[PDB]
């Protein structure tokens, strides 16, 4: 029954609609139930890329995030923490990360690291006097205006956006 | 206008004539070296068919002035070096977001396609039985 | 902030309701044609027996 | 950098200016005089047109100090940021490709919503006809 | 061979005609930008007579396979990025003692 005819929505009384999502949930209950639709199979098959060592990584940190919130809720289920913090907060425990508090000079500091330290701050020192200057003022000048062509435009498309929706509506109400 | 993957300004832009539409050229090279095919058309196209588009130097500003870690004041190898791990991070965070919406909508279409299906069959008993 | 937080959200949700209503205006004119072929086939039917 | 005949570091380098290749100066010269032409392009090459490349006196140090540890550290700044570029580069088109099947399902899951709500519409019409 | 200026294995490996040595491209590049001359030399050098030195495939091959090999063991990127701040860190060192001295 491939041709389901438009019904008038105001015309049926809600309890036959409150009948019909029952029967449904009935039929439902009666469909054995795949953990993936069939018609579904087709678009996630698409996903399959090449195995990048990225795609490891990711997978790796996904599926021991997955072992984790497990873990969790199985001991402490009132920590509302977001999946979010919990995913960052294993992150930063399992893989080494880039330590620049190991650059705060220190008397019992070793010269060799005093003078790594020395050596950034030099640097750092020439950009700030010589260069950044010249040039900040004009990349904020240059951000700011593409960032507001950028807004522009895409306030201009959400116009043409609800116009397209009105119009679609307007065709739908002839037919 | 934004690279139609990284969804950042591209630092050297080309054109699919597929999708007629503006890519990073690394990432899309690569694309194209991955499956043979436009990113969002999925039809077949070479690396000989990219367009790569000339950049007047107005457009080489506009590309080191975004997104570019000379907008502030506090740029030095250090805070490159924190700036970078940054990024990655919340790109990882932004993986893992992606993979666990993907999951919870893979589940959410799959619980509504198995109603829709109970609804049709529902409608056809009906059907059935008035006409018998 | 603007960008971001309004204007892209606000492009992406006015799409995906043209898309929805643009395949249901796409079943509405089949569910029409249809019943006109319902209609003729009926008829046929009946000249059938 | 490899002799293009014979795969080997050669001991006394030397570019021919045709191939713009590196040679054994007396594997280039003795290919020369048998032939005359470049080994590579066979275009006409003579021995005075062949650029004998001078190591540097701090080459001439540091390939003594190549057993030095630092050397083989396999972790030269261009290398790490040229690996830390492809690694963007893939998780880029990894994201790419979620965000794309997301998309597609949330369009799927638009479509089935329709159909579902048609389907139990057609039905609670059927069932009035049927109750009557 | 090792770049003259970096001391490193070059991944663009360029010719200077003046001074018959081997350069990493960019570095060559932005000298003769900024001299006009050739660092070895102090001759004259434009950067249209620099000699791109064009790999053979088997070196290509050798500076993917040799990065590829010896990076396989730590590529995961966290490994990368301490790498790389443990590679500024002794360029700074080196620095800082040539200033120093």
């Amino acid at each position: 029954m491939d041709g389901l005819s438009f019904v008038d929505k105001g015309k049926i009384p809600d309890g036959y609609k409150n009948e019909i999502d029952q029967l449904v949930k009935k039929e439902f209950a009666n469909i054995k139930r795949e953990p993936v639709h069939p018609e579904i199979r087709g678009i996630l098959a698409k996903r399959k890329g090449a195995d990048n060592s990225v795609s490891t990584l990711t997978n790796a940190l996904y599926t021991e995030y997955l072992k984790q919130r497990n873990n969790k809720k199985r001991r402490t289920p009132d920590f509302n923490d977001d999946d979010d913090t919990l995913f960052l907060e294993e992150y930063r425990r399992k893989y080494p990360r880039i330590d620049t508090s190991r650059y705060i000079p220190n008397e019992s500091s070793e010269v060799s690291l005093l003078g790594i330290v020395d050596s950034y701050l030099k640097h750092q020192e020439i950009v700030l006097d010589t260069l950044l200057p010249q040039t900040v003022s004009n990349q904020w000048r240059i951000n700011n205006d593409y960032i507001r062509q950028t807004c522009t435009i895409v306030e201009e498309m959400n116009i043409q956006q609800r116009k397209q929706i009105n119009d679609l509506e307007i065709y739908r109400k002839r037919l | 206008m934004l690279c139609a993957i990284s969804g950042k300004v591209p630092r050297r832009p080309v054109l699919s004539p597929k999708s007629r539409t503006i890519f990073e050229k690394s990432l899309l090279e690569q694309y194209v070296k991955d499956t043979g095919n436009d990113p969002i058309t999925n039809e077949p196209l070479s690396i000989e068919e990219i367009v790569e588009i000339v950049p007047s130097a107005q457009q080489a500003s506009l590309t080191e002035s975004t997104n570019s870690a000379t907008l502030k004041a506090n740029y030095s190898i250090p805070n490159l070096l924190t700036s970078l791990q940054n990024e990655w991070d919340a790109i990882m965070l932004e993986n893992f977001k992606l993979r666990s919406t993907l999951d919870s909508l893979t589940k959410k279409l799959s619980t509504v396609m198995y109603e829709r299906d109970a609804a049709k069959l529902v409608a056809a008993q009906l059907l059935m039985e008035k006409n018998e | 902030s603007t960008l971001c937080h309004h204007s892209l959200p606000a492009l992406i949700e006015g799409q995906r309701k043209y898309y929805a209503d643009y395949y249901a205006y796409r079943q509405e004119i089949r569910s029409l044609e249809g019943r006109r072929k319902r209609l003729q086939a009926m008829l046929n039917s009946s000249s059938s027996i």
